[PDB]
C-alpha cells in the first residue's frame, strides 16, 4: 500500500520589466529635448516664411518701377 | 486602575445540531461594532507560495490601524472562524 499522491505549487515568473526604467527615462528626456527642438524650429520656419512673403513685395515694386522707367526713357529718346 | 487586559479568544464544541453557529450569530448581532468578518472553513488557501498567509494577515488589518491611530479609544472587531 506503498502508493503516494502529490498536489503542486505555482510561482509566477517577474513580469516584463527591470530594464524598462533605465533606457526608458532617458528616451523620454530625449524625447522631451527633441520635442522642444521641433517647436523652436517651427517658430523660426514661421518667422522665415513671413520674411519671405515681406521681400517679394519689395522684388515686385523694383521690377515694375524699372520697367516703367525704361520705357519712358526710351519713348521720350526717340 | 486593576491594569488588566481583555479575553480575544472562544472556542466552543460539541456534537452536531446542539446549538453553536445560533451563538456566535447572535453574539454577533448582540454587539454594536463592526460587521463581523467570516471565514467559511478553508477559504484561505491558494495555489501560489506566500498567498494563503497574505490572506490570514489581510484580516488583521483594519484593528492594527485603528489601534495605532485611535489608541485606548478604539472599537471593538469580531472575527469568526467556521470549521
Ligand atoms: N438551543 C437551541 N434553541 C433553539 N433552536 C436551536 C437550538 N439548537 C439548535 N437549534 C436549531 O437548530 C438549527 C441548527 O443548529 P446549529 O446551526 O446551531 O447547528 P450546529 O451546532 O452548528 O451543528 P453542526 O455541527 O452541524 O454545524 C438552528 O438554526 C436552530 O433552528
Amino acid at each position: 500500500d506503498m502508493r503516494n499522491e502529490l498536489e503542486e505549487m505555482q510561482r509566477r515568473a517577474d513580469q516584463l520589466a527591470d530594464e524598462s526604467l533605465e533606457s526608458t527615462r532617458r528616451m523620454l528626456q530625449l524625447v522631451e529635448e527633441s520635442k522642444d527642438a521641433g517647436i523652436r524650429t517651427l517658430v523660426m520656419l514661421d518667422e522665415q516664411g513671413e520674411q519671405l512673403e515681406r521681400i517679394e513685395e519689395g522684388m515686385d515694386q523694383i521690377n515694375k518701377d524699372m520697367k516703367e522707367a525704361e520705357k519712358n526713357l526710351t519713348d521720350l529718346g526717340k | 486602575q486593576m491594569g488588566c487586559k481583555h479575553v480575544k479568544g472562544i472556542l466552543l464544541y460539541g456534537p452536531p445540531g446542539c446549538g453553536k453557529t445560533l451563538l456566535a450569530r447572535q453574539i454577533g448581532k448582540m454587539l454594536n461594532a463592526r460587521e463581523p468578518k467570516v471565514v467559511n472553513g478553508p477559504e484561505i488557501l491558494n495555489k501560489y507560495v506566500g498567498e494563503s498567509e497574505a490572506n490570514i494577515r489581510k484580516l488583521f488589518a483594519d484593528a492594527e490601524e485603528e489601534q495605532r491611530r485611535l489608541g485606548a479609544n478604539s472599537g471593538l472587531h469580531i472575527i469568526i472562524f467556521d470549521e
